[PDB]
């Protein structure tokens, strides 16, 4: 059981076992040839007991060795993460505006190769920044600030020099045992996520680029629900039909990034994804000191208030606009003239700030 | 001290035997031959003691 | 020197036996407070605080000429229980009842001694 | 055998003891160490038994703990019982059709959840090439399933 | 050395607490900056509470859970006063450390370090963005400093726990005798710190 | 299934005889027999340790510590114990402020502390709320449990009598209850609004003991969960309980991941309590005794608790088995329930008044 | 209600041991004992004892014995 017997106890009990089943009684001091056999048997017993204890330490995944933990992950479905490269900007200058081929290579002094997997055409002689990823999987391929790189194969009208003003970032090695155990426990303990009004927001927001989402349950009666997503990172805030189709596909089916199993919308309800329609409002604010910085600050404050407190199917009082304008504190006298009524819209229309006049 | 090593082992042996009996005993809910025979066996042991 | 919140708790009343030395009075108070009183290296009185960080090392192999380790258990008990009288002089005399005046108790248990070994202490003040 | 060699190595070393591969010490050592060899093999078996996907002796306990005996556990095939236990033990998922096709594929079948034909809630399952009861037991609460074979 | 690690851990925790309180700034009650700060502090307390709840499977942790619940309930009072916030957070970290034995200390502190590192990386990877332009700078500073301080405290506690685990393992090895003696009839560290390559990786 | 000691002895002796020709190790009091027995003992020890290494793979047969570790890994979380709170009636002499920290001790020694400061000027007996410090099942007390004051306070009398008893004390769950919860979690896999998931959701809330879920209750988009309670006297639900169960199924936070999970938005649940359908049996028993009456009533009630659900049928043979299970009686003829009883899903059968 | 060989064998053995236990010459047998013995099987769904509805009696020299059970 637990706490297997010590080798001394094994030796003593084996010697007593051999001594008792014999007619005579051994003297106090002697060197019998059965004592060596008893000691050897006790050593054999202590060896297997240790082997069995090691085997018994491998059942629970919290104490297994790395190999047995990998076996546990193989059974459950968790896959280990391999080493990742390191990427960064290369500032290279061309002489006569050439076209860099698809697979050009740079070399570091230590002897680790960096490669560019893309094609870029240069319009005029000047410095340009290109994304370059290392060819070494480990953390070693991770430079620092102002590291100099050189070409390997000469290219016409390209000087063999790369400055790398911003150092390369990345360079993660293989996952450790504790990290893999934590990922496996996440997979085991995470709950099922049936289609809920909160879960649709996360599913829409997980797609790269999408930054804001809204879910309307029981849209157009029971049994069907609507969603809306907007990405403000791009210059065009509102999405496109291609993005709508992509988000709808992700909603319909995707693999959970944290749990290896497959998640998606309920089979019964009907999910509709529609891009919001702009209903701009033009403030037309009057400002006493007229300069570029104050106009920029006022526009930024208005856009921030719109980003914070404007949702599809919502009303926007002019008091919020007045407060946003007043919060700049860099002004002397201001006046709000165009928006004087409570602006409101329906679900499919989203309020936004239009082209501001006088500033 | 071999004289004082016998009761120490006997205590553990008795405890283990009692735990084994408690674990392996299964309750019979019937009033039939099984229950009456179990009653006879238990009352026989008490008689001997 | 102590920064405690309970060692600075004021005495509801503290009287001086006549012809008592300052050492006797201050030791009587410090025993009830739990503080230990000591003398500084500049002649001051100090209500000292025990150190916290290990600053030096004494080993048998390098810098010891003679050691002596005594470990005697002729005085250490298991359960110290202190009994005494409550406070009833003045303002508390209109509040405290008759029985709780006499019935007071306190306990501190030690785990180093394994047999019974109790001890009862008559308190020193209210 | 390595176990007899280990036992021989544990013996005292000297001119007296003869550890040649044809001596009586070796002949006795093999017979002595065979029992511990079998015990060590049995202990090594605990590595595989740990999972219900390959256990043999503890299948009864793995089924009792999981409440396994049901429709999706086949008649008597030990491989089928192991697969059913190892599939129920790690059984969490949503109601998405994609998940239902993946689940029906995990049990060895292959079905496609196609669109409805007569209503909206009712969903048609096309079985190409136990499954009926498994899907009727783990079906979504609101929806209804229809079955078509091909 | 081995005897001079706890003093350095105490000094590091003190310095982190002092820098947190000194850097923390007050904000208005109704703005979105207060909402963001409240959410971040509540998340930190949630992480600590999850750690204590994992600890409590074997022990009784009801007092610390109640203290954490009170701290979570009284967040708006703590945001305004910087010294109390940092002091309470460090006290809660020490309370978590007061429940861990030499067997579980390294594992629990590793889990907490990973949990805090996730948040720190997530909040530091977004430096310049058109959405990040909307957030108030004071709130961003008050969140970044808190994240860094929490991460550093967790890592220091993990290192001290690792040293203590080494000490415990060496004491276990020392327990056994080394002198020659005859056998007599008898009648009555975490596994990551046993191997030699595991110590190198650690 | 480890090999037995006799089997190991026989195997070792057979091996000895096989490897040394012309040898008979089974001879009494001989060196070969002694060596064979010693090796059999060592092998039996190794085999017992193998058996202990096994039997911990599954939490069902695992020991206490391994069961706790398995629960921690599988996500089941132990619930800590609770304190004991109660109303304390304290008499006052004049106007005073009672600070947070004053301690009142029972006659046994258990102390209770005030968690928030209060001010009073009534110069008469007032009532406050006080919570204990032990946080255990010994905290709760009886009806009127006189208790004194430990920390003196100006203008307050030391003694204090509580008229309503202290309650709310409890203890941490045992490994048996943890194993039961883990076994339930493993046996009923969680989906998003599955027929078992609705049952487990309705059971997670306090008070509810049993619950059933009918998929496609009234149509193609509605599912209906009905729950019952037995720890009470009405042994049924009230509108407030139904509303709170529906709210819990609609939305609650997951302790593990910290997010909220519940029924899907599109579907509707419409929880409803079941309706009693009493059945009155006629049973004849030749010996008449109130103890036998109680035993037969308990047997029938346990039968109903075990094998009766809403929407289900009950054959008379179940009643005859329950009536025959009683040991004392001699005749157990039944007369009334000759035919089968069935009910719709909205009404649950119940053993009504028993006719003797 | 279920007609299977092991259920028939179990019911027959239960009846045989119920006769073995409390059946003696000059005794009285009621349908109650047979119904109880059949019910104590924990492997059935529905059952009903039909023939021996009346109290069976015999003198000292006669001993009750279970004969051939029909349908099982």
């Amino acid at each position: 059981a637990y706490s297997p017997p010590t080798l001394s106890s094994l030796i003593a009990r084996t010697e007593q076992n051999i001594e008792q089943r014999l007619p005579g009684s051994w003297p106090q001091a002697r060197e019998k040839t059965l004592s060596a056999i008893a000691y050897a048997q006790a050593g054999l017993a202590a060896g297997c007991h240790e082997h069995i204890s090691w085997v018994g330490r491998q059942i629970i995944p919290s104490t297994a060795d790395e190999d047995e933990l990998l076996e546990h992950c193989r059974f459950w479905g968790v896959r280990r993460k391999q080493a990742t490269a390191a990427s960064g900007p290369l500032t290279v200058t061309t002489s006569a505006a050439t076209t860099i081929p698809a697979g050009t290579r740079w070399q570091r002094a230590d002897g680790v190769v960096y490669s560019l997997a893309d094609t870029i055409v240069i319009d005029r002689a000047g410095t340009t920044e290109i994304t370059v990823t290392a060819l070494a999987a480990g953390e070693a391929g991770n430079t620092g600030e102002n590291t100099l790189l050189t070409l390997i194969t000469p290219v016409a009208c390209v000087v063999s020099d790369a400055i790398t003003v911003k150092g390369f970032s990345g360079g993660a090695d293989i996952e450790s045992a504790a990290e893999l155990l934590s990922r496996l426990e996440y997979r085991v303990q995470y709950p099922p996520f049936g289609g809920n009004q909160f879960d649709y927001v996360r599913w829409a927001r997980e797609v790269s680029g999408v930054t804001r989402a809204w879910c309307f349950p029981t849209w157009k009666g029971g049994g069907t629900v609507g969603v809306t997503f907007v990405m403000d990172n791009r210059s065009n805030i509102f999405p496109q039909p291609a993005d709508v189709e992509r988000v709808a596909d992700y909603i319909a089916g995707h693999t959970d990034p944290i749990t290896g199993l497959i998640v998606g919308q309920p089979d019964g309800v009907n999910v509709t994804v529609f891009a919001p329609k702009a209903k701009p409002v033009n403030p037309r604010i009057y400002i006493s000191p007229k300069t570029a910085e104050l106009k920029q600050a006022i526009t930024n404050a208005i856009n921030t208030m719109f980003f914070n407190e404007v949702m599809p199917g919502g009303a926007l009082a002019p008091s919020r606009i007045i407060r946003a304008v007043a919060g700049v504190t860099g002004l002397d006298d201001f006046e709000v003239r165009f928006p004087t009524e409570i602006q409101r819209s329906e679900n499919t229309e989203l309020l936004t700030a239009g082209t501001i006049e006088w500033l | 001290d071999t004289s004082a090593a016998v009761p120490a082992q006997a205590v553990a042996v008795t405890g283990s035997l009692g735990d084994t009996l408690s674990s392996v005993w299964q309750t019979v809910k019937d009033g039939t031959a099984a229950a009456t025979a179990v009653m006879e066996a238990v009352t026989g042991v008490i008689d001997d003691i | 020197e102590l920064s405690d919140k309970e060692s600075s708790a004021a005495f509801p009343g503290f009287t001086l036996d006549h012809s008592e030395t300052v050492y006797e009075a201050l030791v009587r108070a410090s025993r009830a407070r739990g503080v230990l009183m000591t003398s500084n290296a500049a002649g001051e009185l100090v209500f000292s605080r025990a150190a916290s960080t290990a600053t030096d090392e004494l080993v048998l192999g390098e810098n010891l000429l003679t050691l002596d380790f005594e470990e005697d258990f002729r005085d250490r008990f298991s359960e110290y229980t202190v009994k005494g009288y409550a406070r009833a002089n003045g303002a508390e005399g209109d509040d405290i009842d008759a029985k709780s005046i006499v019935s007071r108790k306190g306990t501190a248990t030690d785990s180093d001694v394994t047999r019974y070994r109790p001890m009862i202490i008559i308190a020193d003040s209210k | 055998t390595p176990w007899q060699t280990a036992f021989l190595q544990l013996l005292p070393s000297g001119l007296a003891w003869n550890k040649s591969p044809d001596s009586k010490l070796s002949a006795l050592a093999q017979a002595i160490s065979d029992v511990i060899a079998t015990a060590a093999d049995d202990a090594r078996q605990m590595l595989r038994e740990r999972f219900p996907s390959t256990s043999r002796w503890y299948l009864g306990e793995w089924e009792s703990f999981l409440g396994l005996p049901d429709c999706t556990s086949e008649n008597g095939t030990l491989s089928e019982r192991q697969r059913a236990a190892a599939n129920k033990m790690r059984m969490t998922g949503n109601l998405s059709r994609r998940f239902y096709e993946w689940l029906a594929a995990q049990y060895g079948f292959t079905v496609r959840l196609t669109d409805s034909t007569e209503g909206q809630w009712v969903t048609q399952v096309n079985i190409y090439g136990a499954l009926e009861c498994l899907l009727e037991k783990y079906k979504p609460a609101h929806q209804i399933y229809k079955f078509v074979y091909h | 050395t081995s005897a001079a690690v706890p003093a350095q851990a105490v000094a590091v925790t003190g310095s982190l607490g002092d820098t947190l309180s000194s850097v923390w700034q007050t904000v208005k009650d109704g703005t979105a900056a207060a909402t963001a700060v409240m959410e971040a502090v509540t998340g930190v307390i949630d992480d600590i509470s999850d750690a204590v709840d994992n600890l409590g499977v074997t022990q009784t942790v009801s007092g610390l859970m109640g203290s954490l619940s009170a701290m979570k309930g009284s967040v708006t009072s703590l945001i305004n006063q910087p010294a109390m916030l940092a002091s309470s957070l460090m006290g809660a970290l020490s309370g978590v450390s007061s429940l861990c034995d030499t067997r579980t200390a390294f594992s629990t502190w590793n889990r907490l370090a990973q949990r805090f590192e996730r948040r720190h990386a997530a909040t530091a990877g977004r430096q310049g963005t058109i959405t990040t332009s909307y957030n108030s700078p004071v709130a961003e500073k008050n969140i970044a400093t808190l994240n860094y301080v929490m991460l550093a405290a967790a890592q220091t506690y993990r290192a001290e726990a690792a040293s203590q685990a080494l000490t415990a393992a060496l004491d276990f090895s020392r327990r056994m005798d080394n002198a020659a003696r005859a056998p007599v009839l008898d009648a009555p560290t975490p596994p990551v710190f046993e191997s030699v390559s595991d110590i190198e990786k650690t």
